[PDB]
DNA sequence: GCGGTCGAGTCTAGAGGAGCT
DNA sequence: GCTCCTCTAGACTCGACCGC
């Protein structure tokens, strides 16, 4: 049969495939660690536990190079890798003459060979390049100059826009309107210089790839967020010799020292407009320049230094891989803007409207001066300002009556005009009204005045007592001394209505010395009340300045921070605030996205002849401006794209990663990893304890665990001591991550604020203590981080130079063992697109990567190529997890983990095919009025038969 | 207190007990509006009359007749016109025969007209006139408030903006989406819950997609405004013969217009926004100081009687040449105490109260009470009209 | 012709057969255009401002156009009957002569009717509008609307004033009425004499008054008052009468009713026939066009936001502006002036290019037809002026 | 001669980033 | 574990024109 399983009845993977990649022949397991195993399983209770066999897979695999799988991969990324490779050696050889004296003026590229003598030329010519790239950033997204060096001679370029003197252009882009150029573009930060670049907009991708010197600086000598704290503040502290931050001033200094690199204060592309950029050309052009040749310089001592310690060539075909994001986009896009600001305004209207509302019935208070019994409006001002000086019917009135009584009435209506005079020359405002009325009003002679209350804002003192706001039941309260807080009634010891605050609370337990919190604060000294703060993020010390903020809204989600009374258009503010958060917070970055729209003659023949394509319409791609390695654990780093956000029903703009869309003729496969993170853990726990898969409680676990069932950690972590799911998801990754019982504590009293300090301690004591489930698991995280040289399991990668312990001591460790297990999902994500990239090139699929956001993988296929596009993602993730395991002694793989749950096969990046990502900004749905219809999920099996089980076409 | 008695007492809503029930009113088969309600109608038909064709480009007034040729489709409900003498006539001058009887019966069926159930058949027959009238260039539209008559027997009366745009097919969807976002924007301007205004698809019998937004009633939605993308046939059954006649110009081409439907009720849109108002406390209806019917309360008291009412007179003049609608409550022989007048006027959404008494002959200073606020303020009488002025046009934009 | 100017401009509609004076007056028709449709709200407004705003206790009413219908024979009123009953008699049980004549005297006995008079419409909002004034006489419903009359249906759109008195001083209220009513249509003619008056009686000897414009072809009745008593009120509330009684000082008294009914659709031919190089001198407050913007020798685009913004001016003040700038044909400026003076527009504006220089806009006047230069600041100014100074 | 609003000055809390323009 | 920055916003404070 096709079946074999394991001495712990965990099934492994089928015979065929098992042939081909592990060989035949393998080694009988060892007794004695069989029986440990089976005794520690015994000891927790997780042995004997059913275990329904998955179906059988019979595949033949495309012929994989070498002995072992290792060496096809590392055959695979030397070939991807070995055009530019050559490029890169050629411009560490490079002999480059001074720069030049005098730079052209006229359009397009100019070449300055010996002696500074200008030249134009269409197009570089030349396999390698160090690139940077100015852009007026007053004048719009397109680039304004740019210089480049190659080994023959030095290079430069201007847009027509900074030379020609014509009026202003079309707000919308072209590849026409961009800087013209195997091929390797290297530089700083050289995501946003490849935005700029005329090919890397194309649809059909052409052979270009790019060296980030910022990525690579992070792979070496990357600094930890609180190592750049650190090294900010001081600019044990041996590290800080090693390291820079991603400045290319303090890389500069930090590889090649010598004369530190001075930012210009001009700032003509930053701050300053054309007219100044026109102006200081020369001087500009020098520092581009002097940047450039910093930027070589650092490239030279970086690169055999990175290919040092990071040996495998599959991180730097994964590295270059990671930098050819294409996000395609429609004219939809302008649509999804439009509509999410203009949603925004109107949502942001009716709060406005809805707190002058609440302002406006706030005043009736006054009357019997009841706002003395107001929780909240009892200690504002309400004062009064006084005003200051210096029959039977008769019949139808006649003609001259009615005229004579016009004309007397409107003589003596302008009698009383001539009283002006008696009036201060400087109207009070509003005196009848009172004092903290009058704040929000403008006067009458401000020639912005608008009605009633309507300098009213939420971020003022008034606007959380006017929303009548509670935290648990009790009022919200502002001490300058200590910032917000609430008032907890029952003590015993204008004055507060401490007896309003006893009903409220008396109601709001009813209908839904006793309370525990940030302290009861007795120097505020409130008559029947204590004073405790709001808890805030950053400490007990800290004091909150507003509680509508963004650290407040999963503390108000909860049905903690309610509006009370006034519940009209009370809560609805609170709602509308909620519903527009996220837009409020990134509509910068979204609005500001470098859309570029590919003219109709430029998109291949595929688009132009598809039944859904439409001649009105524009397809264009966003460059995400992704550093391929931004943090010391070498993740791509992207505030909009590389998020985790997603589609929701009360939220304004989430569907942002829905409106990337495929090209007609082009079809999104993408694929989602299952708990990577955990997988790689549970993998080096069993490599650690017993060299075989399930050998410790953890792995067997996760390889058991189902989601749906409820045996999975997340769920099981939740249910051992009542959490929510995303929470004990945040707990469980925090703890692989190496986080210690103090995060575990504060995790714990911020999602239930109701805990103690002492509950929580021995709550998070029980959880880690569970001899436990991850003991090896750790303990392998911990003898990785602890060596001389910490490398990753897999590729080897080396570690960051500012967190070896020869700089660190016994410091960083917690940085380290998070490290470990992202660097190695960092090289998963690199072999799968080394491996991905194969079988494209090999058997001629159309396609091209097209983003790579936690873990997930997208590409652009085409229509007609989709299948085998998920049959070649299926083979891909087999691949890695069989070298995976391989890497760390394990010649087998887990059938429940070898391939895909499901390939997405879509017309845009929603989280599931299933979604319709309803949206306040887009309420019908995305088929509703965009017409994207649902995509296809499929398994292995069904890839299979509807691709007879090849990848030839 | 229930919102309908209120009204009722306050002359928004007339009728028996048996005519304010939720059924009489959404039927319209009786008139349901006091002179307050009249008045509160005609500023909601004015602010839709100047936003649908005064800010609009290319949107012309058209008037149609209540009748209609008669028809004889398969299941046409529109009540027919049928001439009593001719019946009188036929029944007793002759004395015909059980099939002439019959006969007749099938001709108040053929010839006699009926009442217009839509405002879409009045402006698809000035559709040349309008053409003529814009050089025959697009995209152009036609605008008409008027009743509209339903079946319920009984017949139902209910009041129709009904906006017919003429636009090529190319242009339609953006046009229907727009003029969507457009109408649930103006519902929603006016109203202090614009989260009760709704909007959804509907899709008729022969598959034309359209909108149709609604207001949530107390007892349930509904539908106060319906949009449909009608295609061609609407204009070529109109007009029966050469197409030359119905195409407009696309710019350098000849198309024959798509036809879109905006139709509104203006009735249910009234019952609509008294509901929003009312908060469902001072019993208070925070009608939109565009829609409020009175503004502005003129009061007398602590005499000379004779000079304070002169005075009231001459501020009543100067504001009423201005456009603004004041109530002369000073010419009530029945006094009452200020709080039942407060009450009252808050009750019939009246945005400020006027108060003239007798230290006014000296300084010139009057009581100023707000409708939102409740707040007293003293302000010079010269200075009133302005202030008003402003505060109305503040409110407009 | 001014019937042939008016169709060629958008004040009338409809066929040559329907523009006969016959089928003018009939009203079977709707026989204006969109400029007539606009002149014809500028009158009703201009009426209802003088007969409610500027008048104390007269009160809006809305009535239905039907009415519960009765036997009464002398009803010639069109009736509703609804086609689904003879779909029903004629496609069914196939009834016989008796039923067949049964059937049609239940349409007269018992069906609509459409409404001839507003009299009626106010008659049963009485007593609320009599509680809404503490029952305090005297005081009047005003409503604008749509009346049919037999000829076919003719439909003309009439404004009636209801105006509830004593007895005893209904003769003055009646004369009082009848002169305002005829200063009123004087006040926006340029010849006031075309307009008069003759006393005419009832067939029931109740004294009234008719109100009478000179049309070229004779004399047409525009406005009819009546003296009606207090028949009409004890005929819509039999019964019970201490709740129709209003209070006229201490005593109280059924009131008499005075009926003030005005046709505006016949008012605005007859001020179109005054009205009348061919030149229609509409009444500043009546014009549907007052402000005319145009362009001249280019550049397109600036002028073009020149002429939009004067435009958004004057709409936010309240003033229509016909957008003579977009117009794709670029016509003469004497045909331009020609075709605004027979659309009666008030005052034409010229943006030219001293204009962007300078900033002032040539304002020709109707009346005069001569050109002069004025800022645009000052524009917006001068137009709400003249329009105060017309309206009195 | 003196106090009433008004205009900066400052102090502070939240927010975005720790790159390239 | 937990620095820095530049920034917007809000509110308290105090000197100061100016009108009574
Ligand atoms: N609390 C978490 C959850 C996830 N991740 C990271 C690791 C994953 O590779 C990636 C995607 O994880 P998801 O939360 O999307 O899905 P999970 O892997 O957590 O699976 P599940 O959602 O079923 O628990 O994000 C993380 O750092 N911390
Ligand atoms: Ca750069
Ligand atoms: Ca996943």
């Amino acid at each position: 049969g096709q079946l074999r399983l394991n001495p712990l009845l965990i099934q492994m993977l089928s015979r065929g495939l098992h042939e081909q990649i592990f060989g035949c022949g393998g080694e009988m397991p060892d007794e004695a660690a069989v029986q440990r195993s089976v005794e520690h399983l015994q000891k927790h209770g997780l042995w004997g536990q059913p275990a329904t066999p998955l179906p059988d897979v019979e595949l033949r695999l495309p012929r994989l190079f070498g002995g072992n799988l290792d060496q096809h991969f590392r055959l695979l990324a030397q070939k991807q890798s070995l055009p530019y490779l050559e490029a890169a050696a050629s411009l560490l050889e490079a002999q480059l003459p001074p720069e030049p004296k005098s730079w052209a003026w006229a359009e397009g590229w100019t070449r300055y060979g010996p002696e500074g003598e200008a030249e134009p030329v269409a197009i570089p010519e030349e396999r390698a390049l160090v690139f940077d790239v100015e852009v007026c950033l007053a004048e719009g997204t397109c680039p304004t100059l740019a210089v480049a060096i190659s080994p023959s001679a030095w290079y430069s370029w201007c847009s027509r826009r900074l030379v020609e003197e014509r009026y202003s252009w079309t707000s919308q882009l072209s590849p026409a309107d961009l800087i013209p150029l195997e091929q390797l573009v290297v530089g700083h930060n050289v995501s946003f210089d490849r935005a700029h670049i005329r090919e890397q907009y194309l649809i059909q991708d052409s052979r270009m790839r790019f060296l980030d010197t910022m990525s690579m600086h992070m792979a070496i000598s990357g600094l930890s967020s609180f190592q750049r704290s650190l090294w900010m503040g001081a600019k044990s502290w041996d590290w800080m010799d090693i390291s820079s931050a991603n400045n290319l001033a303090d890389v500069h200094n930090l590889y090649v020292g010598g004369p530190p690199l001075e930012k210009e204060p001009r700032e003509l592309f930053v701050k300053g407009s054309m007219r100044d950029i026109r102006e200081n050309f020369q001087d500009l052009m020098q520092y581009c320049a002097r940047d450039v040749w910093a930027t070589f310089e650092v490239f030279q001592q970086q690169l055999p230094l990175f290919l040092e310690r990071c040996p495998h060539p599959v991180t730097l075909a994964g590295m270059l891989e990671m930098g050819v994001s294409y996000l395609p986009v429609n004219q939809n896009w302008e649509r999804y803007l439009t509509e999410a600001q203009n949603t925004y305004e109107e949502l942001q209207r009716e709060m406005k409207k809805s707190l002058m509302d609440l302002a406006n019935d706030a005043c009736q208070l006054l009357s019997g001066e009841r706002y003395k019994e107001d929780p909240w409006l009892w200690d504002l001002e309400w004062d009064l300002q006084e005003f200051k000086q210096k029959q039977e019917d008769p019949g139808p009135p006649s003609e001259e009556e009615e005229l004579q009584r016009s004309v007397t009435a409107h003589n003596r209506l302008q009698q009383l005009r001539s009283t002006t005079d008696l009036l201060p020359k400087r109207p009070q405002h509003l005196p009848g009204h009172p004092g903290w009325y009058r704040k929000l009003c403008p006067r009458l002679d401000d020639p912005a005045w608008a009605p009633g209350p309507s300098l009213l804002s939420l971020q003022m003192r008034v606007t959380p007592k006017l929303m009548a706001l509670t935290w648990d039941g009790f009022p919200l309260h502002y001490s300058d001394s200590h910032g917000w807080g609430y008032l907890v009634p029952g003590r015993r010891d204008v004055t507060c209505p401490y007896r309003a605050i006893e009903s409220l609370y008396r109601k709001h337990c009813l209908e839904q010395t006793y309370h525990h919190g940030n302290g009861p604060y007795n120097d505020v000294n409130i008559p029947g009340c204590w004073f405790f703060k709001l808890p805030h993020k950053d400490g007990n010390n800290y004091n909150v300045g507003s509680p509508f903020a963004k650290d407040f809204l999963p503390k108000m989600e909860d049905g903690t921070l309610q509006a009370g009374p006034g519940g009209a258009s009370g809560p609805r503010a609170l709602e509308i605030n909620k519903m527009i958060s996220f837009w409020r917070n990134a509509h910068k970055r979204i609005s500001s996205q470098m859309v570029v729209w590919l003219p109709r003659s430029a998109l291949p023949r595929v688009v132009t002849r598809h039944p859904s394509f439409d001649e009105e319409g524009h397809y264009g791609a966003i460059l995400p401006q992704v550093v391929t390695a931004g943090t010391i654990t070498r993740r791509a780093v992207e505030p909009t794209w590389l998020t985790a956000s997603n589609a929701r029903p009360d939220r304004v703009g989430s569907e942002l990663k829905a409106m990337v869309q495929a090209p007609p003729g082009y079809v999104l496969v993408g694929a989602d990893v299952d708990s990577q993170e955990l997988w790689i853990a549970a993998v080096l726990g069993d490599a650690h304890f017993a060299g075989m898969h399930g050998c410790t409680a953890f792995g067997w676990m996760t390889l058991q665990g189902r989601k749906s069932r409820g045996t999975d950690l997340h769920s099981k972590t939740a249910a051992t001591v009542g959490i929510s799911r995303e929470h004990a998801k945040i707990f469980n990754y925090g703890r692989i991550y190496g986080a210690g019982q103090s995060f575990a504590e504060r995790l714990l009293m911020q999602f239930n604020h109701r805990l103690t300090r002492q509950e929580a301690a021995e709550k998070a004591q029980q959880m880690y203590a569970v001899g436990g489930t991850e003991s090896e698991m750790f303990n392998k995280l911990e003898s990785i981080a602890m060596s001389d040289t910490p490398r990753t399991p897999v590729l080897g990668c080396c570690i960051s130079r500012a967190l070896e312990p020869s700089v660190v001591q016994g410091e960083f460790i917690t940085s380290r063992v998070n490290w470990v297990v992202q660097s190695s999902a960092v090289d998963y994500l690199h072999l799968m697109l080394v491996a991905m990239k194969w079988l494209f090139e090999e058997f001629a699929i159309d396609g091209r990567f097209c983003i790579s956001i936690h873990d997930e993988v997208r590409y652009l296929v085409r229509e007609e190529d989709r299948y085998r596009a998920a049959l070649a993602l299926q083979i891909t993730n087999l691949l890695t997890r069989c070298m995976f395991a391989y890497k760390l002694g394990l010649n087998d793989l887990p059938q429940s983990v070898a391939f895909f749950s499901a390939v997405d096969i879509d017309q845009c990046l929603r989280k599931e095919v299933t979604m319709d990502c309803k949206t306040p900004s887009n309420p019908t749905g995305m088929e509703r009025r965009y017409g994207i219809p649902q995509g296809e999920a499929l398994d292995i099996y069904q890839i299979i038969e509807l691709t007879k089980g090849s990848l030839e076409k | 207190e229930a919102l309908v008695d209120l009204c009722r007492r306050r002359h928004f809503f007339s009728g028996t007990p048996q005519q304010l029930s939720t059924a009489a009113l959404l039927s319209g088969c009786h008139a349901r509006f006091g002179p307050l309600g009249v008045e509160l109608r005609k500023n909601l038909a004015s602010q839709w009359w100047s936003s649908m064709v005064v800010f609009r480009e290319q949107v012309f007034a058209v008037d149609s007749l209540h009748q209609e040729p008669g028809s004889s489709q398969p299941r046409d409900s529109a009540f027919r016109l049928v001439s009593p003498e001719s019946i009188r006539e036929i029944l007793q001058d002759r004395e015909p025969s059980k099939e002439q009887l019959v006969a007749f019966l099938e001709n108040l069926l053929k010839t006699s007209g009926k009442l217009r159930a839509t405002l879409l058949h009045g402006a698809l027959e000035h559709y040349v006139n309008c053409l003529d009238l814009v050089n025959r260039k697009l995209p152009f539209g036609l605008a008409q408030i008027g009743v509209c008559f339903h079946p319920v027997t009984r017949v139902g009366e209910k009041t129709e903006a009904s906006l017919v745009w003429f636009t090529p097919t190319r242009t339609s969807s953006q046009w229907l989406d727009f003029w969507l976002r457009h109408r649930l924007l103006w519902w929603r301007k006016f109203a202090m819950s614009p989260s009760n205004f709704s909007s959804a698809d509907c899709q008729d019998e022969l598959g034309r997609k359209g909108s149709k937004l609604y207001y949530s009633f107390p007892w349930g939605k509904e539908p106060i405004e319906t949009l449909w993308n009608l295609g061609d046939q609407e204009l070529l059954h109109t007009y029966p013969g050469n197409v030359s006649t119905i195409q407009g110009r696309d710019g350098r081409k000849n198309v024959v217009p798509c036809v879109l439907s905006v139709s509104g009720d203006v009735d249910l849109g009234t019952l609509a926004y008294l509901y929003d108002s009312f908060q469902l406390q001072r019993k208070v209806l925070k009608l939109h100081p565009c829609l409020a019917p009175i503004k502005v309360a003129l009061d007398v008291g602590k005499g000379p009687t004779v000079e304070l009412r002169q005075v009231c007179q001459g501020l009543l003049n100067e504001l009423l040449e201005n456009g603004i609608s004041v109530w002369p409550g000073y010419s009530e022989t029945v006094h009452s105490s200020l709080e039942q007048l407060h009450s009252k006027y808050d009750e019939m959404s009246v945005l400020f109260s006027v108060l003239v008494t007798e230290t006014t002959l000296e300084n010139g200073l009057i009581q100023l009470r707000s409708r939102d606020t409740t707040m007293k303020e003293m302000m010079h009488i010269s200075k009133l009209r302005d202030f008003l002025v402003k505060y109305l046009a503040s409110a407009s934009n």
